[PDB]
């Protein structure tokens, strides 16, 4: 349970299903799997809702890495056919989520970032943050100058 | 605990002008003082300080006094005029620190929990902002020495006060202030390129000298892993610059622009104005 | 003789005007790619022409109209083909038509390809010009001269 | 003659209904399209007069309409007022085209790659026509566009916002700083 | 796109509607203007230079 809400990645969701599977045989106590896999309609909308926690959990940390990605890449990712990620792909958007820019003709699609007119930041972030790091070279240097220096 | 301090001319002077009381009657080390500080807070600061008679044998290299008596009474003097200030530790002007070192803080803890020591210089010659600090802790060592009580460089900076740059500031009267937005930055730029690469170049003399002799230090691990955090551009043959290519002059893009729309209009208030007012002038007296 | 000119009558004054009408109507079929009415302003209006002397440009004018019409084609439009701007330009063949567009290159007139089949002239937008590389570039000559005449307001301020 | 039936009707001037085309005829022009609708809708007294006659109502919302079918037909319909008109004669010729840049405006404005048959469509059916046409609309600088021939495509484009836009800065100012560099050198002498 | 309610443009070839609101116009119409109304500053002293000279 925890583990696919921490750190991600990648699972195979039949796998999921094999831990998730055998809570309907295991019991002592089967009230867990019955309120939720108990019911035959309770159970079918709560397994696509847990589709839903694990196809949007791979979109939450994909969203951080896109950059961009091809769209059949993605069928493979999210275990499914491309036409149930565009499906994926329609419902997390109108709850704006995520941003994405989908191009059906070529395939390309990606997660954010809106159209890169970043400026200020690209250069700022150079200048500023990065220099920063190569300014400090020599106020610790002379720091560790004295260490190596007065044993040595 | 203590993180940097801040040290005002006025106490370094304290040092400096008690160089002159014991450096015409001499002879060996150098000047010491008990250093009374000010803490506010995390930042430590240094206001005033009162200078001991101090000496420090060679022999007999271990051998180290201050004076007491001269540190008692005179702390209820201090304390009577100032009631915040009190002693955070103690300073020497070096050069260097001698293994003896390790006896004068500890002794003084009983006055304070952590006794900070500030090396100075009285003469300034290099490389930059100058004396320097210590602090004391006890970090062992990996190696598994005996506990090994070495004192850590704390980053010292200069600062202000109120109505103290009354006669500092005035005396000297041949400085050029500053001038911001033309030279002040550009001549930083010559010598951010002296001092950056000079410290470059001794520093990666010396990292030759490890393989060579000198090592220990290996440092370890301290010396390649910021540099590998320099690594984030290296920059090397060719400045790997073909995704920041186009981006070099985009970021030039309106500097350029603005120095050429700028200096149109006030050509137009300089040209302008300057015909009209001279003409009217110039031919209607004449 | 530079091939982009407007109607000069933007410069003409009441006096200067019965003087210039035969000169008028030259730059009017300046403008066009016709023939037979630039030929005809050159039949009629040569007279004016003689007292001026400028019949050396008149054998040169015809290459720089040919020019400015394939011009106005070629900015407004993407593809031009050999063989419809041919009678549209009136070069009546697709030889000779070959042998101006070749030149054209060699002047730097045109960035059109040429597909050679019957043949035919398949172009496309030229572009990259943008924004970061002419106008910084130019504004160095704009500046330079702005920058000297703050200098010559100085000299001219220094004589009163 | 936005004071509209402020004047009401005077023997100077004439049928007001009269003086109602002739300012609707300017303000298809002059009057940009948002303002275009603006006036003859929100204005009150200057649209029960133009709702009294069908044929220039028509060519007032068809233009916002954009159907380019019905212009080539009703534009006529105007031209010829404009043709029996007096004092109209000089300023027809220019009127034309500049209906139609007005109507082409928009047009290249909406797509970045139009195909002249998709024209051919609206304009009922422009093959050749607008092929000189739109070309002599580019040559004198009207609306410029790239159109592409035998490809039919339309390119659009230019984007303005940036380049050409700066250009009246350095040029009308070059006359301008020239003008007082040789009146810089007259003083003195 | 001419009402301004919607920002973006079509793709006819391939079928796919982009929208960018990107293109924005603020440095250069405050250059440019400024410049058309300098020109009345050196049309209009044109009368002064003229008038004290000759």
């Amino acid at each position: 349970l925890l583990k696919l809400f921490t750190t991600m990645e990648l699972m195979r969701w039949s796998t999921l299903v094999e831990d998730y599977g055998m809570e309907l045989r295991k019991g002592s106590l089967e009230s867990p799997a019955t309120d939720v896999f108990g019911s035959t309609e309770e159970g079918e909308k709560r397994w696509k809702d847990l589709k839903n926690r694990v196809v949007e959990h791979n979109i939450r940390i994909m969203a951080k890495y896109y950059t961009r990605i091809t769209m059949k890449r993605m069928a493979q990712l999210l275990d499914l056919s491309v036409d149930e990620s565009e499906a994926f792909l329609s419902n997390l958007v109108v709850n704006k989520t995520i941003f994405a820019k989908v191009d059906r003709l070529a395939g390309i699609i990606n997660f954010q970032r809106p159209k890169d007119p970043n400026n200020l930041l690209n250069d700022w972030s150079q200048k500023l943050n990065s220099l920063m790091s190569l300014v400090n070279k020599t106020t610790h240097l002379i720091a560790k100058e004295e260490m190596i220096h007065n044993l040595q | 605990a203590v993180q940097k301090v801040v040290v005002h001319p006025l106490v370094l002077l304290s040092v400096v002008d008690h160089f002159n009381r014991i450096g015409k009657v001499g002879n060996q080390k150098r000047v010491v003082g008990v250093l009374l500080g000010s803490w506010q807070k995390k930042v430590l600061d240094v206001s005033n300080s009162f200078a001991v008679p101090f000496d420090e044998d060679d022999k007999d290299d271990s051998v180290w006094f201050l004076d007491h008596d001269y540190l008692e009474n005179m702390y209820g003097m201090f304390k009577k005029v100032n009631a915040r200030e009190r002693i955070v530790g103690w300073y020497h002007t070096g050069p260097k620190l001698h293994k003896n070192d390790i006896a004068i803080n500890e002794l003084m803890k009983r006055y304070c929990p952590n006794s900070v020591l500030v090396i100075i210089d009285v003469k300034p010659k290099d490389l930059g902002l100058p004396t320097e600090a210590y602090i004391s802790v006890e970090e062992v060592h990996d190696d598994g020495t005996p506990t090994s009580k070495t004192f850590e460089h704390v980053t010292s900076e200069i600062g202000a006060e109120e109505a103290e740059e009354v006669g500092v500031e005035h005396l000297l009267r041949d400085i050029k202030d500053t001038t911001v937005g033309t030279l002040s930055q550009r001549i930083t730029n010559q010598v951010h390129g002296l001092k950056g690469l000079n410290s470059k170049l001794l520093d990666i003399r010396s990292y030759l000298e490890k393989v060579a002799t000198g090592k220990l230090p290996i440092n370890h691990q301290i010396i390649y892993q910021l540099q590998d955090v320099f690594n984030l551009l290296p920059d090397v043959s060719l400045q790997e610059f073909v995704k920041a290519f186009y981006l070099k002059t985009n970021d030039q893009m309106v500097v350029v622009y603005l120095a050429s729309l700028i200096r149109s209009v006030v050509a137009l208030h300089n040209l302008i104005n300057n015909k009209i007012a001279n003409r009217d002038a110039e031919k209607k007296e004449g | 003789l530079l091939g982009e000119i407007p109607d000069r009558l933007q410069f003409r004054q009441p006096s200067l005007k019965r003087s210039l009408m035969p000169y008028f109507l030259l730059t009017q079929a300046v403008r066009t790619g016709n023939l037979a009415k630039f030929n005809q302003v050159l039949d009629q209006f040569g007279e004016k022409f003689q007292a001026d002397g400028t019949y050396t440009l008149i054998i040169r004018l015809r290459h720089n109209v040919i020019k400015t019409g394939v011009r106005m084609i070629s900015l407004s439009y993407s593809r031009i083909s050999l063989a419809d701007i041919a009678q549209k330009l009136q070069l009546d063949s697709p030889e000779d038509a070959e042998f101006i567009v070749a030149k054209a290159i060699r002047d730097g007139v045109i960035e059109a390809s040429i597909n050679h089949e019957k043949g035919y002239v398949q172009s496309k937008e030229m572009i990259d010009i943008y924004s970061t590389r002419e106008p910084q570039l130019a504004f160095h000559q704009r500046i330079s001269f702005c920058l000297d005449i703050h200098n010559m307001s100085v000299k001219a301020m220094r004589f009163p | 003659f936005l004071d509209t039936v402020s004047t009401f009707t005077s023997y100077e001037l004439m049928d007001y209904k009269t003086f109602v085309t002739y300012t609707v005829y300017v303000s298809m022009i002059a009057l940009e399209r948002p303002d275009l609708r603006e006036k003859v809708i929100k204005g009150a007294e200057i649209l029960e007069v133009l709702h009294s006659l069908p044929a220039v109502r028509q060519y007032l919302f068809s233009l916002y309409e954009c159907r380019y079918s019905v212009f080539f037909q009703s534009l006529a319909v105007v031209e010829q007022e404009m043709k029996k008109d007096w004092l109209f004669a000089p300023h027809y010729r220019y009127y034309v085209r500049e209906m139609r840049i007005h109507a082409y405006s928009q047009l290249l404005e909406s797509y970045r790659s139009l195909t002249l048959g998709y024209m051919a469509e609206a304009f009922g059916v422009g093959v050749e026509f607008i092929d000189q046409e739109l070309s002599r609309f580019i040559a004198a600088g009207r609306l410029h566009c790239k159109i592409d021939k035998v490809n039919e495509i339309v390119e659009t484009n230019r984007p303005d916002s940036k380049n050409w836009q700066y250009q009246e800065t350095i040029k009308k100012g070059d006359l301008l700083l020239n003008r007082v560099q040789k009146l810089s050198r007259v003083i003195n002498m | 796109i001419l009402d301004k309610k919607f920002h973006g443009i079509l793709d006819q070839g391939e079928g796919v509607l982009i929208i960018f609101d990107e293109p924005p116009v603020d440095k250069t119409y405050e250059a440019a203007l400024e410049t058309i109304q300098n020109m009345s500053k050196v049309v209009d002293s044109l009368y002064n230079k003229a008038k004290k000279l000759t």
